[PDB]
RNA sequence: CCUAUGCAGCUUUAGGGCAGGUUAUUAUUCAAUAAACUACCUUUUUUCUGGGACGGACGCUCUUAUUAAAGAAACAAGAGUGAGCAAUGGUUUUUACUAAUUAUAAAAAAGAAAAGCUUAACUGCAAUACAAACAAUUAAAGCAGGGGCAUUGUCGGCAAUAAUGCAUUGAAGAAAUA
């Protein structure tokens, strides 16, 4: 990775913004939830929980 | 509380803004009643403007 | 001063108390400290060889009393507990039955002790009851371990205490002295080789006189706590002193008051001691001890389980909660129990008439899994008795009993 | 709204019953900084209903 | 005396002193004074909890 | 980034998605008082020392200096 | 203990010689509360660390001992002198402390002398009273 | 002799340090701090070049030869520059005027000067191209907001071609969290 002495990669600025903590959640789409119910893997006649 | 105070300050400043603009324009207008160069009939209008406008602005400053 | 400087001061903390590990003692007190806190036999031997002539009565007594602790058991005869640390009455391990000392430590201890015994005799007449008790206790430990076979000065130690109707004890007796004397004598009469007939008679006679005249008649039992009282009960049980029950009741009362301080290894000893003596009328005492196993189940070992069950069967005390605790603990420790030990445990349940589903279910699964089973005549009848007494039925116990019978018939000595 | 211990009880209740342990208790309330993020405090055994 | 770094000590007087005080009085005196004169002469003792109860 | 430089970074295993890393302590209900650390400012200065610095920012390894004695 | 040895090995070559000289005086003085302190220097413009020793100021004093009826010369540090004065003097210091804490041959010999003399006088006085 | 990821010894008013002595200040009955003097420890002391040293040079524009597309080197040649302007910027009107720049055949519906009003020397974005190893550098139709002069056109600094400096570290105004 050495470029001969020019060191062109460290001539760019630095950003310090902190991403939102919600990037640590598991994402579930509504379209995927319906597909499971249609196939019969989920019971739609009772409350659905994360369990 | 801080947001309320900051909003109050800006509102007051905008209320006084029209008067500040009027003074700004007025201070740069030539008052021909105090000009004696025309009596001399020697200098042009531009030279008259510089001579008297500069004196007024510096005195105000 | 272009380059600014920051200064930090670091203090080197040191232990408050000195360990006499490397320096040579140069005073009466320093020599005593080095001997007492010695860590290895090589250190004790070095001190004796170099400073042999700078010894007094106290120095000889201290060296003898610390020698038993410098003799270590084999690492193969010890099992380490999970996360247990040294504390008051609790060790980080439990001992397997009949533990043996380290191979390379016996000759050192025997050689060192022989030298000490040679120079001691002149100091026999300058001993106090505390010093006599410690010497008796030390030798008993040295006999339980394979260091000595008898105490050369036993006749003198017993005479010193007995003279003048225990006059020396009447003024310089404490709770520790009685616990050490009785416990030491018991280990000198039962541990290792059984005994000599004359030695047995003298020890038993002295213990009977000491207990009645001092602890009972003079009420010196007030100086005993739960632990000291328990130690005396164990000693009496090993000596089979069943004739006098007045002291047993007094000792049981002390144990009852301080039940909370006893650990599972001490409660089991009390059960066995009472079972040996046949004292089974103290149901209240048994109930209090049983209540002590509820919270300290993590400090129980296979020896405690075996002793508790056998003692209960002999005493005839049946507590469902206590038996349930022992059964569940034994089910997991099946790998630690020996074939003979596990047969006695099964027989104990049969005598009590208690059927423990988890315990017997685990045993049956293990026996069936074994391809070739070899049951010995010594315990073949015990395991069969346990199944019959425990009421185990055709589900899988008949198959286990069937294999038991076939293995026994396979040899038929 | 679930806490660290509460989420475990929701997902694996058998992990506690098999050991004869009581289930984790639910939280009392959430920090005000999260107002507008949650509608109710989760119950370790959820209450199922008909739909 | 706590922050005196050993320069000042609490003293219990056993006998009347010309300037330090009277018998039974607890006072503060310079460390050097007690070290050289009051202590070796036997006119006072250090203000330990045991000495205070016994004498003060 | 220029294609030649980008491929080297990917070939070395560069896969960052955000400018910085998320803080697990910010997730509601998962705050651990024991593992508390005040937020610090990221350092932007590369380690360019040719003796103990980054091997990608120097042409070759230089000998270490002498210790004070 | 492990950290103490690690720090000691980082001392400057001349500071190590000074440290050994200080330790060799333990048997000749009343060690008491004397402790070892290390000086560490750090700089803003470089990542360099210098380790050196901080010396102990020894004081020669004469303390009164009523049991011995004598002024005993002693070499002390300021902290040790403060502790002895607070506890109640030389006699109380020697009679309230076990031999293990002394950590000095000079101190141990002095303590042993006081203890034996105290017992003799006390026994005689007790028999009288 | 020259060339090195060079090595070593020696010297000093080359940089940094205090770890012995002296000296200064302070404190306890052989101690702590140091922009000083002596001793000691550690570190630095470019490249190009008709060999090296000595001398000279290193950014950015214009012009000359290698023809009339572009491009093109040498310690080749001839000249500039590290700014200035609150108007010498923006925009309307008039006419006996058509210059000047370091240098130069720019320019007539264009400029310069004179007279009047002004702050676009803006906020948020941008198709498509010139150039170019990369970094950056250059031109720009058009859309929304608030304005200036006109009255439906122009204004995102200055005829054009030079008047410059990455990241890091530091500092200021405002806003959002915690
Ligand atoms: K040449
Ligand atoms: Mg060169
Ligand atoms: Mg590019
Ligand atoms: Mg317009
Ligand atoms: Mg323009």
């Amino acid at each position: 990775l050495y470029d001969g002495g020019q060191l062109g990669l460290v001539k760019f600025p630095v950003t310090r913004q902190i991403p939102s903590y919600e990037v640590l959640y598991n994402q579930l789409g509504v379209s995927k939830l319906v597909e499971f119910i249609q196939l019969g893997l989920l019971d739609h006649t009772k409350t659905i929980t994360m369990k | 509380e801080k947001r309320t105070k900051r909003a109050k300050e800006i509102n007051d400043a905008l209320a006084k803004m029209p008067q500040l603009i009027a003074d700004y324009k007025a201070a740069r207008k030539i008052d021909w009643a105090e000009v004696s160069i025309i009596d001399k009939l020697t200098l042009s209008k531009k030279q008259i403007r510089e001579k008297y406008v500069k004196r007024r602005l510096m005195k105000q400053n | 001063y272009r380059n600014k400087v920051t200064i930090e001061y670091i203090k080197l903390k040191e232990p408050e108390n000195d360990d006499y590990a490397t320096r040579d003692p140069t005073n009466y007190a320093q020599l005593l400290g080095a001997i007492s806190i010695s860590r290895h036999l090589d250190r004790t031997t070095y001190l004796y060889e170099t400073f042999k002539d700078k010894f007094d009565t106290i120095h000889y007594v201290t060296a003898l009393t610390k020698l038993p602790g410098l003799v270590h058991y084999r690492g193969a005869d010890l099992v380490m507990r999970d996360g247990v640390q040294w504390s008051e009455g609790v060790k980080p391990f439990w001992q397997k039955p009949n533990a043996q000392p380290r191979k390379h430590l016996l000759p050192k201890a025997q050689g060192l002790l022989s030298k000490l015994e040679e120079q001691f005799p002149p100091h026999l007449n300058n001993l106090f009851p505390r010093q006599t008790a410690n010497l008796i206790w030390a030798y008993g430990q040295l006999k339980r371990k394979q260091v000595v076979a008898a105490c050369p000065f036993l006749g003198d130690f017993l005479l010193s205490l007995r003279r003048d109707n225990f006059l020396a004890l009447d003024k310089h007796a404490t709770g520790a002295d009685y616990a050490q004397i009785v416990k030491g004598l018991a280990n000198l009469q039962t541990a290792g080789s059984p005994a000599d007939e004359d030695t047995r008679a003298l020890i038993e006679d002295f213990v009977d006189q000491l207990t009645q005249e001092m602890l009972l008649r003079r009420g010196h039992a007030r100086l005993l706590d739960a632990r000291e009282a328990q130690s005396i009960l164990w000693g009496l049980g090993k000596l089979n002193r069943r004739k006098n029950t007045a002291i047993i009741d007094v000792l049981c009362d002390v144990v009852l008051a301080g039940v909370n301080s006893l650990t599972p290894t001490a409660l089991a000893g009390a059960f066995s001691a009472l079972a040996k003596l046949g004292h089974s009328s103290r149901t209240d005492v048994f109930e209090a001890m049983a209540k002590g196993y509820h919270l300290q189940t993590t400090l129980m070992s296979p020896q405690d389980v075996s002793l508790t069950v056998c003692a209960c069967a002999d005493l005839g005390f049946r507590d469902d909660n206590l038996l349930k605790i022992c059964g569940l603990k034994a089910a997991d420790m099946l790998g630690e129990f020996s074939n003979a030990s596990l047969a006695w445990l099964m027989a104990g349940f049969g005598r009590l008439g208690y059927n423990h589903e988890a315990f017997f279910s685990a045993v049956n699964k293990s026996v069936l899994a074994e391809p070739v089973v070899e049951v010995e005549p010594g315990f073949a009848w015990r395991v069969l008795s346990a199944y019959a007494g425990s009421g185990r039925k055709d589900s899988e116990s008949l198959k286990v009993c069937g294999r038991i019978t076939e293995a026994f018939l396979a040899k038929l000595y | 709204y679930y806490t660290k211990d509460g989420l475990e009880g929701l997902l694996f209740p058998k992990r506690f019953t098999d050991k004869n342990l009581p289930l984790p208790r639910p939280a009392v309330a959430w920090h005000p900084k999260f107002d507008g993020k949650f509608d109710a405090v989760g119950q370790i055994p959820p209450v199922y209903e008909a739909v | 005396v706590e922050e005196s770094n050993g320069k000042l000590v609490k003293i219990v007087l056993l006998d009347d002193v010309d300037r330090v005080g009277q018998q039974g009085q607890t006072v503060v005196v310079k460390a050097g004074l007690m070290r050289h004169l009051l202590f070796p002469e036997g006119k006072a003792l250090y203000a330990t909890p045991e000495n205070e109860a016994k004498y003060s | 980034l220029h294609k030649a430089y980008a491929k080297k970074l990917l070939k070395l295993g560069f896969k960052r998605r955000f400018w910085t890393d998320p803080d697990p302590q910010m997730v509601p209900g998962f705050f651990d008082p024991s593992k508390y650390k005040p937020r610090e400012r990221l350092n932007g200065k590369p380690n360019l020392r040719p003796d103990i610095g980054c091997p990608a920012l120097r042409q070759s390894q230089r000998p270490l200096k002498k210790l004070p004695r | 203990q492990q950290k103490n040895v690690e720090i000691a090995r980082k001392l400057l070559p001349l500071a190590k010689k000074q440290l050994k000289g200080l330790l060799d005086r333990q048997d000749n003085v009343l060690w008491g509360k004397t402790d070892i302190v290390i000086r560490k220097r750090t700089f803003k413009k470089n990542d360099e660390e210098l380790y050196s020793l901080v010396q102990v100021q020894w004081l020669d004093v004469k303390l009164w001992s009523n049991i011995l009826q004598e002024r005993v010369p002693l070499t002390l540090s300021q902290e040790t002198l403060t502790h002895i004065e607070s506890i109640g003097g030389l006699d109380d210091y020697l009679l309230k402390t076990p031999d293990s804490q002394m950590k000095s041959n000079f101190s141990s010999d002095l303590r042993w002398r006081v203890v034996c003399e105290a017992m003799k006088q006390g026994e005689a006085e007790s028999k009288q009273k």
